[PDB]
């Protein structure tokens, strides 16, 4: 329970930040840049700690069981739990990876062992570079 | 060959409930014909079984109220493996099952019972049937930013740089 | 304290996407 | 309204066995899709640069024009417009010092 | 003044020498890494998150 709450807690500040940014992008005349951008790069990063958090613990909330209260009347509110239990993804995004897999279409694996050796000497190249010159 | 999940798989089966329609009684007899159902099962063992004999909180509330789950329980504890048992009922339409698999672990210095695992969770809702919340979660996160990533190319579309005065739009 | 809570974002209008097959008996 | 709030109770359920199968599948699609990440990242990194090629060789076209269109002892200095409020060059030129 | 000049060029070079190695880093093991030895620290637990983490870079460069 201690890593959903955390994951409650930094997912309630998260759409706190979106409503904000929600309620500063509404208005009729837009804001200088600069606290357009300060938004941006605070919301942004801390969709990334989310991210992070939510990596973190899957074992925890994978261990987790759902189930329906027995107070909960599902009779009257089915659509709400309907709402909550459905998970497909917006379609537009299903056939953005599916065309997505169309462009990009033992051989495999040479190719990604080649991979993994150019991913190397160019780390190595640009250690090098940067080595090259004092940038101090 | 794509397949989908079986989790967001749903069954209607307007037949079985038009001929018998919904109840304790028979909604094991109605999700037997389910894909969910294995053909493994111990419990399709005991229906042959009894049909060759025939030829021949609320747990203990549902555990107390029906005499056929007590048939249940001295016809699966000789039987160990994947099993079906009702987890909770609500009339006169919600039911849930409960989906769990058993391993009656007699050794010696075990005191304890046979040994219940879960497997899967599984809802009846009215005449349909619905089977990670992680997923859910990591769902709605890379849709959401995949809207900022359009919304937010848009934007820096629209920007508009120059040298004396900054960016404006 | 708590400084303000979230303003309700409920979207009942979204038709949701679950996928219907096995109806056929 | 809706409920009184007990819903989400803390349960166990284990965690199913490895192979081979769906890791190495996993790890080399999430590959895939990281490529097209790279590809659209040089694609954008791409587009931005030639935007900000074109734009500033505007500007650089319009400053090389106000270098070479300048002459010069004469009172210069900035002031705020009025109606504008911005910074503009101004000259002295009235016989006020003279 | 003009020290001061001095010292935000400074750090002007020093962050695009910083992030050019990050996005370099980034983009080169942008092909995810599986060693099984525990001293590799490479993990992609969430799938689609990691194409949200990488279009963050992406738009962070």
């Amino acid at each position: 329970g201690q890593a959903l709450d955390a994951v409650r807690m930094r997912l309630a500040q998260l759409t706190h930040s979106l409503r904000r940014i929600r309620d500063e992008m509404s208005k009729a005349e837009l804001p200088q840049w600069y606290t357009l951008q300060s938004q941006l790069n605070v919301t942004l990063s801390q969709l990334v700690s989310v991210t992070s958090t939510l990596q973190h613990f899957q074992e925890t909330l994978d261990s987790t069981v759902v189930y329906p209260l027995p107070k909960f009347p599902t009779t009257s509110h089915e659509s709400l739990v309907t709402t909550l239990l459905r998970k497909k993804n917006i379609p537009e995004v299903d056939e953005w990876m599916k065309y997505v897999r169309e462009t990009s279409g033992e051989e495999i694996e040479k190719l990604l062992q080649q991979d993994r050796e150019i991913t190397n000497w160019a780390r190595t190249t640009f250690r090098n570079e940067y080595g090259k010159h004092d940038f101090k | 060959m794509n397949v989908t999940p079986l989790d967001e798989l749903q069954w209607k089966s307007p037949e079985w409930i038009q001929v018998f329609g919904l109840r304790t009684e028979n909604v094991l007899d109605y999700f037997a014909e389910s894909p969910f159902f294995d053909k493994t099962s111990n419990n399709q063992v005991i229906k042959m079984q009894r049909q060759f004999s025939q030829l021949n909180p609320a747990r203990r509330q549902i555990l107390f109220k029906y005499p056929m789950y007590m048939q249940l329980e001295e016809e699966l504890m000789k039987l160990d493996g994947t099993e079906y048992v009702l987890s909770s009922v609500r009339e006169p339409d919600f039911w849930v099952i409960r989906k769990q698999r058993r391993t009656n672990n007699s050794g010696v210095g075990s005191a304890k019972g046979p040994e219940i695992i879960p497997l899967q969770d599984y809802y009846i809702i009215g005449a349909n049937i619905y089977q990670t919340i992680f997923k859910i979660v990591q769902s709605r996160l890379m849709s959401t930013s995949y809207h900022l990533n359009s919304t937010l190319e848009s934007l820096y579309d629209l920007i508009e740089f120059q040298p004396s005065q900054g960016v404006h739009y | 304290p708590s400084y303000s809570p979230t303003s309700p974002s409920y979207s009942p209008t979204s038709p949701s996407y679950s996928p219907t097959s096995p109806s056929y008996s | 309204k809706v409920v009184k709030p007990s819903s989400l109770n803390s349960d166990k359920i284990p965690y199913v066995a490895p192979t081979k199968k769906e890791y190495i599948e996993l790890d080399i699609l999430n590959k895939g899709w990281k490529l097209q990440s790279l590809n659209e990242s040089k694609d954008l990194l791409r587009a931005s640069f030639n935007k900000l090629s074109s734009i500033l060789q505007n500007e650089h076209d319009y400053w090389n024009k106000i270098m070479q269109s300048i002459s010069n002892k004469d009172v210069i200095f900035k002031i705020r417009d009025r109606t504008s409020g911005q910074k503009l060059l101004a000259i002295k030129y009235g016989y006020e010092d003279s | 003044m003009s020290n001061q000049a001095l010292y935000e060029k400074l750090e002007q070079t020093r962050t695009i020498l910083s992030v050019k190695l990050a996005e370099l880093i980034n983009m080169t093991t942008i092909a995810d890494r599986n060693d099984d030895d525990e001293g590799s620290f490479a993990q992609e637990n969430s799938e689609l998150a990691v194409a949200t983490t990488s279009v963050m870079m992406v738009n962070n460069q």
